[PDB]
């Protein structure tokens, strides 16, 4: 049955334009794998045949057209949008080429504007990517979700540009003939399908240049003539053809402020070219002329002895005048320099025949004269119509808000950075859809990829302009939102959010200020996050804290509070999991604590270094939640922390106290290490937050005050009892093989240091007897057991390695401070 | 299986050698007739390299035995075919298949 | 370091071109800047060729300000959970604040010009709508702080500058017909997420300069990041100057509205919220002086801070005075049962004391003027 | 048992309480200090009284016995009570303020000072913000009472719930009476079913839940649509959201109209076709255009499915599940292939239908995002056959 005949019967037109609007929908998001099973149902040259046809309804022309414009090209139109806002030029010699102003006889500000669009834009925009439909290819034999996601079905693109403007012109030609029916039953109903296409096709860049200048004819002949057919604005449109014209002069004018970006990028290269060679001749002069005079020679050098930065900045102090002569560069070069600003400024509009011969004036025209023929009555239209006129009226806000934005990339690496925008591209493509397993496996090795560029080395402030780290943190409390206590939804996702995110940490600090402005609502969603296997968004946390005494500084007292309310929480019951592990229940939760605690202590040394306010402000929380002093050491029914000791090393002792009994993965840990593990933690903080020698000395009220609420809340006589405790050593048996307990199992010298390093932080050392007799108890049995370890097969021994490390880093300054 | 039928005879004295690509013009059809592929419809022609079992390695050998400048009409029986699983929204699970395959050059 | 300070030539090229973009940024584009806004508004003012028409003039069509007026005001008035940034309303209506005020022996026919010019400014603003959306625009934010909320009281502040009575006028019936607790309710947020000088937080500034520690590109020291201590003091500063303005004439229905609330289900006092405020203000102010007192002399970096907070004060206590002028005798009794008695006792200790301390040192003149002032 | 609760409760209808005077004549007047005053709560309908075994509790009116269930409100804790206040026709002298004066609740009969019953232990670990009121003679230092003034078309909504449920309830009670026994060649043998007032309680749902008009401008069109919400909140908090579904259910259970008659009548049965409609259409409306009230459907959407096969009332159905998918997204998330082929079950069986097409794009994309599972199901399990 004929379409055209189907035009009559609205029955069936409601159908199909639902049906063709069900394709759409299916087809959303880039769902790529549904997009070429729809054209296995819709041919292409079935949908370009239909926009050919002018008889067709109306909208049956707005579903095919949205049909063709999304199912082959709305992947790339969301990924091309995505990264239009990043400006990155690299210094290509072509890109030198590159000049605010087109050449000519005329001078370049009285020149005219180059005509839009026209030119070369040497942004780095990495190339559209399809791939054929065809259903002959053999079936995957890789697992689904394994494979990679299938490319957008691929249109001749070429072709389609020619027939979306020869179109273009018969809707010109119509409108200017007015004739009584439109194409497709409306006049909005003809020309908006083209005016997608035109969008769609100018966005992605395959429109030719030629093209886009026939374009500009159309929407204003006598305007983008270059040294009848009526304007599109002259002709006069419905609301939503001027919408999405407006939206085409939108782009327009941001390919004009990326080619003014281009040009200043251009002049920068030459002028920081022209920089280093007279600066070098500065320097030249100064070897030379240091001999005679030396006043100025010490301020000259003192501003080479400023940071190069700081001297590119007050080189750049010319423009006042009023020290311009204070600048070393010559009078030649900053009448040059100003020459560009005055260009710059002349582009821009700012410095100071009816039809305006300008895109922005003649935009503004429109605007002003659209409001003036009629209010608008779609609040969309109008926030398109206001924006883009602000927008023509501050330029240089527009070069003011997009120059952090902009960036120069060196030549070389190009391509490796164009490696990383695709990637980063992928990224944000997986912002929009909700996570499923065949995503998974894409981000994890997208961020691999991330991982494994050296560009992603090389300009950590071009990333924090890119913004990687905030679509990761995105991505991530997008997985985090949905029901993560009741389940940890891929712990594959959060472990590699992690991976990436705590590198970043790694990487700078800068970056670590960048993410410590999200420090806050991190933690809000790390208090279920550390319970995650190894790295967590709270070791991402504590990644962010360490290595900044600012950052240490900037620390809050209500983080601090959410974290010890954690740590309390903890300290309340056990996790669920274990006794989903078959793990046996105890009263609290060890390891989450021993999260937090590690936390905190990354948090109060940076640099190895305690900062005061913090440990007074854990002191106070510690003091208002005895669950934060824990079971042991309790106080009234208190648990002493030695007793607790022998009784989790009893439990380690005791078979499946510790396991159900009824290991993949081995993480499973002897629940009598893990809560001594704690304790360890516990007493770390409390020896990192003990105040400093100096000030000791000096004695600060308050400083002795904690010093001694924390001799009191653990005794000089426990830790000596703790001390004393001995740990097995590995032995040969069985003939003589060494026997080595599970660490997971074992009571650990790292404990055993963490007790030592509170000892000599807070009780330190005071009597040669107290001494000799602290050794006797602890360190010796400790330093006969290291002379047992000096053993070829125990040399081997990570463990009295291990052994060896702490006692090195313990005892040794021990006898620093003992030995008089 | 594989059955093969020509509409229109080719020279018969070429014919496709095994590791040779072949550049083809093929429309794909249900066993009812409804169209769901057409390399006509891509306007340009399909280009396959024979023994590199890109093609459905049912299909592929079907080609081989015609030969070029042979307009052929070939059946393809589902384990032959895309099989139990089928294509995913294209073809329904182990249906048979049916295409008209016109080899226009080997390259 | 120096010695490794790379000169410019031996700077990498791309790295270069980088920094001088930055360089650049800073020195040029962002010192210069034209006011082009006030052509904006004239133009987004003007009415041309309606008249031929000769019926809209009996519709009343928006003139395009007025248009994008009623658009905001959509925007504004329509529900959403958590008041949206939009960066348009943003420079919009920084755009409309710096249009409308567009600002030594002048006479008083010159002085009077003036006024009448900027009463025309006023004018063509308020017959948008502008205030009665900015009302909107606070009940929609549910005092909730933000570059937005900022703006728009800044650009309420530029529609009542000088106290115009018509402003008053409308926005006193806006309130009273909307009979709405929600924009009152987002003001006490407000003045409640208004910030006090904390002495853990000058500490933690006083622990920044004196560390200095050298940032690891090359040598920096001495880097000083944006003082915490009164962060939001501006923002802060605009809404006591935005009562002030709403108060201002000696309006006594208005400040009879602005104690009590009759049309609302629930009545606030913005006025004894603003003396708590006070009190905040003070104990802040006591603090800072006992740490002071403390030390011999106030270091530069503390001078400028308590000049800044009692700046806020002296905002503070001109708000107070508006409302309580006119006289307003509910006022003067709210006043009087309330606590601004000790409030004043405080004050006058800290005065006398920082007056003590001051008076020996000759740099510390000029906060001592300040401190007068505020007295 | 009522508890001194805090929270979202606060704005909700059960926390509104209905006051009124002893004497008749003249109940509007101004509420005098020491008033005899009988307290009711507006959504239950029942009175508050003290009962010997419980303390005070909420009571029904018939067992209210006016003499424990009278209560007065003090302004004063100290108790004199010497000479009783002359009674005053007219509007009489104001004495409590609405919303600015603070109030003891005293009972007349008792003398005891209603307080809270304290933070009890081990509650903490509930985490409860509700404790009961106990009747003490010291009472507490808390025990002046603020009053807040309630809202006129909330009221009018809470009265109309209660009748609505009180009805609704004795509806549904009747039919479980006929429910057990197939009346057969017999009479019903059970009270008639209030049909007519089914009907019009319907009707005035749908007109009071009637949505407004778009051409109505943004401003009011804003407030109408507030008021939709706080109306949509308040029947879900009350719960008429599943004492209806519990009636769409019991309806259900009979399949057609004769045989539903075969347990009831025809002089019941002509109206039941017009009653799971309407019933459907009332679900529609309450539901449509709130996240809360499309959340508990989240719950049980199977629920949904199978009476989407049902054919008696096939468009009001559809267009619940409509509301149901376009307004929540984790109703999109939970739904299942056997939910989609059902769906395209339905298709078939009712023919071709933009409504249902419309039904399912909703089920493709929703709130900017989209389902890979739900897309590539569908294309799946629909698009290959293209019959």
């Amino acid at each position: 049955m004929d379409i055209l005949e189907l035009s009559e019967r609205l029955d069936l037109q409601r159908f199909h334009s639902h049906t063709l609007r069900l394709y759409r929908a299916v087809c959303a998001l880039g769902n790529n794998r549904v997009a070429h099973a729809l054209c296995s149902h819709v041919d292409q040259a079935q949908l370009l045949h239909a926009l050919e046809d002018a008889h067709l309804p109306g909208p049956l022309r707005a579903g095919y057209y949205d049909l063709l414009i999304s199912i082959h090209l709305e992947s790339a139109c969301r990924s091309r949008r995505s990264m239009l806002s990043e400006y990155i030029v690299p210094l290509t010699p072509e890109t030198r080429a590159i000049t605010l102003f087109p050449p000519g006889r005329k001078g370049g500000n009285a020149r005219r504007h180059g005509l839009p669009g026209v030119g070369v834009t040497t942004s780095l925009r990495p190339p559209h990517h399809f791939s054929p439909p065809c259903f002959v290819a053999a079936l995957p034999a890789a697992g689904v979700a394994e494979a990679p996601a299938r490319l957008s079905p691929a249109i001749p693109l070429e072709a389609l540009r020619d027939k979306a403007l020869r179109m273009l012109g018969e809707a010109v030609r119509d409108g200017g003939q007015h004739a009584r029916d439109p194409v497709g039953g409306s006049v909005e109903f003809q020309f908006v399908p083209v005016l997608k296409l035109v969008s769609t096709l100018l966005v992605m860049g395959i429109f030719g240049d030629e093209d886009v200048k026939q374009i500009l004819k159309m929407i204003e002949p006598e305007v983008f003539t270059e040294e009848l057919e009526e304007g599109l604005l002259q002709m006069k449109l419905p609301e939503s053809v001027k919408l999405q014209m407006c939206n085409l002069l939108e782009y327009f004018c941001d390919q004009e402020l990326q080619h003014r970006v281009e040009s200043l990028a251009a002049f920068a290269e030459r002028y920081v070219d022209k920089l280093q060679a007279n600066q070098r001749s500065r320097y030249a002069l100064l070897m030379r002329a240091f001999t005679m005079s030396a006043a100025e020679t010490a301020r000259r050098t003192r501003e080479f002895r400023s940071p190069p930065q700081e001297q590119i900045n007050m080189l750049l102090h010319f423009k006042d005048e009023a020290d311009e002569e204070d600048c070393p560069l010559p009078e030649d070069i900053r009448q040059d320099l100003q020459d560009f600003h005055q260009d710059l400024l002349a582009h821009c509009g700012i410095q100071l025949e009816k039809k305006p011969q300008s895109l922005q004036e003649l935009v503004s025209h429109m605007v002003v004269r659209w409001a003036q023929e009629d209010y608008v009555q779609s609040p969309e239209l109008v926030r398109a119509m206001f924006s883009l006129l602000h927008r023509q009226y501050d330029g240089l806000g527009e070069l003011l808000r997009a120059l952090p934005r902009a960036y120069t990339i060196s030549p070389s690496s190009v391509e490796d950075t164009m490696s990383l925008l695709e990637c980063l591209g992928q990224i944000r493509s997986l912002l929009i859809v909700q996570m499923g397993p065949q995503e998974e496996n894409l981000m994890i090795q997208s961020i691999g990829n991330i991982m494994n560029n050296k560009v992603f080395y090389q300009h950590p402030n071009l990333m924090r302009a890119l913004g990687m780290h905030e679509t990761v943190m995105e991505v991530m409390v997008n997985v985090l939102g949905g029901g993560e206590t009741k389940e940890i939804r891929f712990p594959k996702m959060v472990t590699s959010c992690c991976r990436f995110l705590c590198y970043f940490c790694r990487i700078s600090r800068q970056n670590q200020r960048s993410m410590f402005d999200h420090l806050s609502y991190l933690l809000e969603n790390s208090g279920i996050g550390l319970g995650m296997q190894g790295s967590t968004p709270l070791d991402v946390a504590a990644a962010s804290v360490i290595d900044n005494n600012e950052l240490a500084l900037a620390l809050q007292e209500q983080d601090l509070e959410k974290v010890v309310s954690y740590l309390a929480g903890c300290g309340l019951q056990s996790c669920p999991m274990l006794l989903a592990k078959g793990y046996p229940d105890i009263g609290w939760n060890p390891c989450g604590g021993e999260r937090y605690l590690d936390f905190l202590r990354f948090a109060v040394f940076v640099n190895g270094e305690s900062v005061e306010e913090n440990a007074n402000v854990v002191v106070r929380l510690l003091i208002r939640k005895p669950e934060c002093f824990g079971p042991a050491l309790r106080g009234e029914g208190g648990s002493g922390l030695l007793a607790a000791i022998e009784e989790a090393i009893r439990i380690s002792e005791d078979p499946a106290r510790d396991g159900p009994g009824v290991p993949p993965e081995e993480n499973r840990v002897h629940l009598g290490h893990a809560i001594m593990s704690f304790y360890a933690a516990l007493i770390d903080l409390l020896g990192r937050c003990a105040p400093e020698m100096h000030l000791i000395q000096a004695g600060k009220g308050e400083a002795l005050r904690i010093r001694a609420i924390l001799r009191s809340l653990v005794p000089l006589d426990d830790l000596v009892g703790i001390i004393s405790l001995p740990l097995q050593i590995p032995t040969l048996g069985k003939d003589g093989a060494l026997v080595q307990p599970k660490m997971s199992a074992s009571f650990v010298p790292d404990h055993k240091a963490s007790m030592v390093l509170f000892l000599d932080r807070v009780y330190g050392i005071e009597n040669q007897d107290f001494l000799l007799h602290v050794l006797d108890v602890g360190f010796l049995p400790d330093m006969r057991a290291a002379a047992s370890l000096d053993t070829a097969t125990f040399s081997t021994t990570e463990m009295a390695l291990a052994l060896n490390r702490y006692l090195c880093l313990a005892v040794l300054p021990l006898i620093t401070k003992c030995a008089p | 299986g594989v059955q093969v039928e020509t509409i229109s005879p080719g020279d018969g004295r070429t014919f496709p050698k095994r590791g040779q690509t072949c550049v083809v013009h093929y429309t794909g059809m249900l066993e009812d007739g409804k169209k769901f592929d057409s390399s006509r419809d891509r306007n340009k022609p399909f280009k396959f390299m024979l023994g590199k079992q890109e093609v459905i390695r049912g299909w592929e050998e079907g080609v081989a035995q015609m030969s070029v400048g042979q307009r052929a009409k070939l059946t393809i029986s589902p384990d032959y075919a895309y099989g139990a699983t089928g294509h995913p929204g294209i073809i329904p699970p182990h249906a048979t298949l049916v295409f008209d395959v016109e080899l226009l050059k080997l390259e | 370091a120096c010695f490794r300070m790379t000169p410019l030539y031996n700077l990498p090229t791309h790295r270069a071109c980088n920094m001088f973009l930055e360089s650049y940024k800073a020195a040029w584009i962002l010192t210069e800047d034209h006011s082009f806004e006030d052509r904006m508004i004239d133009d987004l003012s003007k009415a041309g060729e309606q008249e031929e028409e000769e019926e809209e003039v009996e519709e009343k069509k928006p003139d395009p300000l007025h248009q994008l007026v009623l658009h905001f005001s959509r925007t504004a008035l329509t529900e959403k959970s958590k008041l949206d940034e939009d960066y348009l309303y943003m420079a919009y209506a920084d755009i409309m604040a710096k249009s409308c005020h567009l600002e030594v022996e002048v006479s008083f026919e010159e002085k009077e010009m003036e006024k009448q010019r900027l009463l025309y400014q006023q004018s063509r603003l308020h017959t948008r709508g502008a205030a009665e959306m900015v009302l909107q625009m606070i009940s929609a934010c549910k005092g909730e702080t933000g570059a937005m909320v900022s703006s728009t009281l800044k650009l309420g502040i530029s529609i009542l500058n000088g106290g115009n009575a018509e402003v008053q006028q409308k926005m006193l019936d806006y309130l009273k017909d909307k009979k709405e607790v929600g924009f009152f309710q987002s003001i006490q947020a407000l003045m409640q997420t208004c910030s006090v000088l904390d002495l853990n937080a000058f500490e933690r500034q006083n622990k920044a300069e004196g560390l200095g520690m050298v940032n690891e590109d090359g040598t920096v020291i001495n880097r000083q990041n944006g003082e915490k201590v009164m962060a939001d003091d501006e923002f802060t500063q605009d809404l006591f100057r935005f009562l002030q303005l709403l108060c201002e004439g000696h309006n006594n229905d208005f400040q009879n509205y602005l104690r009590t609330q009759t049309g609302n289900t629930t009545t606030i006092n913005i006025i004894i919220c603003t003396v708590d405020y006070l009190l905040r203000l003070q104990e802040s102010i006591s603090d800072f002086y006992w740490y002071y007192s403390g030390k011999d002399v106030i270091e530069e970096q503390g001078k400028r801070n308590f000049s800044k907070a009692m700046s806020v004060a002296k905002q503070v206590f001109n708000s107070l005075t508006e409302y309580i002028q006119g006289p307003c005798t509910g006022n003067q009794q709210s006043l009087a049962h309330s606590r601004l008695w000790d409030a004043v006792v405080g004050f006058l200790h800290v005065f006398a004391h920082m007056m003590m301390k001051l008076a020996q040192d000759s740099s510390q003149i000029e906060l001592l003027k300040e401190l007068l002032d505020l007295q | 048992l009522v508890y001194y609760e805090g929270g979202a409760v606060c704005t909700h209808a059960r926390s509104l309480w209905r006051l009124e005077p002893l004497r008749i004549s003249w109940s509007g007047s101004h509420l005098r200090w020491g008033q005899p005053l009988r307290i009711r709560h507006v959504t239950t309908g029942r009175y508050l009284a003290l009962t010997e075994d419980q303390g005070l509790v909420v009571v029904d009116a018939c067992k209210a016995h006016t003499k424990a269930t009278s209560f007065c409100f003090r302004v004063s804790k100290e108790k004199l009570d010497t000479a009783p206040k002359r009674d005053v026709e007219g509007m009489g002298p104001p004495e409590i303020k609405y919303g600015e004066s603070l109030c003891f609740v005293q009972h007349v009969a008792s003398g005891l000072w209603l307080t809270y019953a304290a933070p009890d232990p081990k509650a903490l670990r509930l985490g409860v913000l509700k404790k009961k009121a106990i009747l003490h003679q010291e009472g507490h230092m808390d025990d002046a009472l603020f009053l807040t003034r309630c809202q006129q078309e909330e009221s009018q909504a809470a009265r109309m719930i209660h009748s609505t449920a009180g009805l609704y309830n004795q509806f549904i009670k009747g039919l479980d009476s006929f429910s057990g026994k197939p009346r057969g060649s017999g009479p019903p043998a059970g009270p008639a079913l209030p049909i007519e007032a089914v009907i019009l309680s319907l009707q005035d749902l749908i007109g009071y839940f009637e949505p407004p008009s778009e051409e109505l401008q943004h401003e009011e069109k804003q407030s109408k649509l507030r008021s939709l919400r706080n109306r949509q909140s308040l029947f879900q908090e009350e719960g008429m959201l599943s004492l209806v579904l519990n009636c769409i259910d019991r309806l259900n259970v009979y399949t057609t109209a004769a045989h539903f008659a075969e347990y009831a009548g025809e002089e019941a049965a002509e109206s039941w076709k017009e009653i799971v409609n309407l019933l459907y259409e009332l679900l529609a409306s309450l539901i449509r255009g709130n996240r809360a009230n499309c959340a508990l459907f989240s719950t049980n959407l199977d629920w949904v499915v199978s009476k989407l096969d049902r054919l008696e009332a096939s468009s009001g159905i559809l267009e619940v599940l409509y509301c149901v998918l376009i307004e929540s997204p984790e109703v999109l998330n939970i739904i299942q292939e056997n939910h989609i082929k059902s769906i395209i079950s339905l298709l078939d069986k009712h023919g071709r239908n933009h409504k249902v097409l419309d039904v399912l794009c909703s089920l493709c994309v929703c709130n900017g995002v989209a389902v890979r599972s739900n897309q590539d199901l569908i294309t799946e399990n629909l698009l290959p056959g293209r019959e």
